[PDB]
């Protein structure tokens, strides 16, 4: 038996929850396959230490 | 703190003159 | 309650509280932004 | 006079573990432990000067005591606070005396006894050991003055001190970031260097390469691996009545502001230190190029190289630039 | 207890690291000069009234 607040979420949110899931997968795959959308982390081990970017300097 | 609730105006400002 | 007076010591008494009073004064109207209280730190 | 060097070294214990833990009201004690530094007797004057070092840099706090003089105050209601108002000036006061001794000893013309001598090489080490940690304290104008005299004399490799001394100042301009301390000491070093009509070694002007003001790293850079805890565990936290809530509200409140308005004020003086202390480093460097000294054009032109865009051998020099594994010699090639 | 000349305090606060090495043309600095330079610089950067009553860049453009 399906229980009550599982029929109003689907009667009301379903819809539109579904809706943008597909956005944000589209959304992902669109930008997987471009270059230039690194994470905060990501960016701040590619820039390096301070000590690794006088290294790179010299 | 503001302590300058002590004296009116009036007062501050006559004695003001005073000097 | 204090039976005593002063001529001249008066009038500087008076001239001082009324510094004190001009100092704080400018120092609350100056206080209201944190950035005055950021720079008078250093 | 060994028997006496023992009690005195036992006095001075006794004095510094007196003052140690408990400083507030034992300020008394402080300030014998200080007067015993004047004394004309050289042991005196040597342990006492060098043992109150660990002291000084212990009980200094972490802020600049202000000259709070009751004139505007007119409290008069303290039972705790006024004794530590008492014990803040009587620090104020003891610094500014073993300063001022560290001063007038640091001075010494290289031509009395030898007691002297050491005398003076014992008060340049101990204001050098002082200035690591109580830059950020009152007085540190002179202490710097001192050690720039020390360095900017015109011979100084047969002095043992000169090589920490370059390396505490080049830590101190490497570590500043605002640029406040940094501006302190060039002001002073550009007031010493006229005097001398600039002429000083290459180790010496080498020191203003380290200016981490004039830098600028990546946007984003990586530090070092910091790990705490991000919150307290809602289980384990501590009983607060709903006053002490509500305070505490209201400081978290204040505190955010405080430090956005921090924040913003270090960005704007950052800016504003730095573009005086370009104007102050061209300017010796000008200054160098048209005295045309030999010794030191090397020098100027990598400076002038590193900060020339922040704008609108090795046998002869000693004390090695700091970080010089690291940092390749652009121009100032061996 | 060891049997020391010193008490244990006494060694613990003298034996810290700063306690090294201790045991019981020319030119000398004008500071003349330099009081006359910062005066004559003083002079050239620039009463019994109370005080409530009187008062009543080189790095402008870098490459980045």
């Amino acid at each position: 038996k399906v229980s009550k607040s599982t029929k109003k979420f689907q009667s009301k949110h379903l819809k539109h929850t579904l809706d943008q899931r597909r956005k944000e997968k589209i959304q992902k795959k669109r930008i997987q396959g471009r270059r230039g959308n690194k994470t905060d982390q990501e960016k701040a081990d590619a820039a390096g230490t301070r000590e690794q970017q006088q290294l790179k300097k010299s | 703190l503001s302590r300058y609730v002590k004296w009116p105006e009036y007062v501050r400002v006559q004695r003001q003159k005073k000097i | 309650m204090i039976k005593d007076k002063d001529s001249a010591a008066d009038a500087d008494d008076l001239e001082s509280e009324l510094n004190a009073m001009y100092s704080d004064y400018k120092t609350r109207r100056s206080e209201r932004d944190a950035k005055f209280r950021a720079k008078q730190a250093r | 006079t060994e028997e006496k060097i023992l009690q005195l070294k036992e006095d001075i214990a006794d004095l510094v573990t007196k003052v140690m833990e408990e400083p507030e009201e034992n300020t008394a004690a402080l300030g014998r432990l200080c007067k015993m530094v004047e004394s004309k007797n050289p042991n005196t004057c040597k342990f006492s000067m060098l043992a109150l070092v660990p002291v000084f840099k212990s009980i200094i706090p972490g802020y600049r005591i202000r000259p709070l003089t009751e004139t505007e105050k007119k409290e008069k209601v303290s039972k705790e606070v006024s004794k530590l108002r008492n014990f803040e000036q009587a620090l104020v006061y003891n610094y500014k005396n073993y300063v001022g001794r560290l001063q007038s000893l640091s001075k010494t013309p290289s031509n009395a006894a030898p007691i002297q001598v050491s005398l003076g090489i014992l008060a340049t080490q101990a204001a050098k050991e002082l200035i690591s940690t109580a830059s950020h304290f009152n007085f540190r104008t002179d202490i710097f003055t001192l050690l720039l005299r020390r360095i900017c004399k015109p011979r100084i490799s047969t002095d043992p001190t000169s090589i920490q001394i370059i390396q505490t100042f080049e830590t101190l301009l490497n570590e500043d970031e605002e640029g406040s301390i940094s501006f302190e000491i060039l002001r002073i070093f550009n007031k010493i260097l006229k005097t001398r009509n600039f002429n000083i070694e290459e180790s010496v002007l080498n020191m203003l390469l380290s200016l981490d003001v004039l830098h600028d790293y990546d946007p984003n850079t990586k530090l070092k691996g910091n790990v705490s805890a991000p919150k307290l565990k809602k289980k384990d936290r501590v009983h607060l009545s709903k006053k002490q809530r509500k305070a505490r509200k209201e400081m978290q409140q204040i505190e955010e502001e405080m430090r956005n308005a921090e924040q913003a004020v270090s960005a704007e003086e950052r800016e504003r230190n730095q573009s005086e202390i370009l104007k102050i480093v061209f300017t010796i460097y000008l200054n160098i190029l048209k005295n045309n000294a030999k010794t030191l054009i090397g020098s100027v032109l990598e400076g002038l190289t590193k900060f020339g865009n922040m704008a609108n051998y090795r046998s002869l020099r000693l004390a090695d630039p700091l970080n010089n594994e690291i940092i390749k010699p652009s121009v100032n090639v061996s | 207890e060891g049997d020391h000349k010193l008490s244990s305090k006494a060694r613990m606060i003298f034996n810290d690291p700063i306690f090294n090495n201790v045991e019981p043309f020319d030119s000398d600095y004008d500071s003349e000069e330099e009081k006359n330079q910062t005066k004559k610089e003083k002079h050239s950067r620039d009463e019994n009234l109370p005080d409530w009553f009187l008062e009543d860049a080189m790095n402008a453009r870098p490459i980045k």
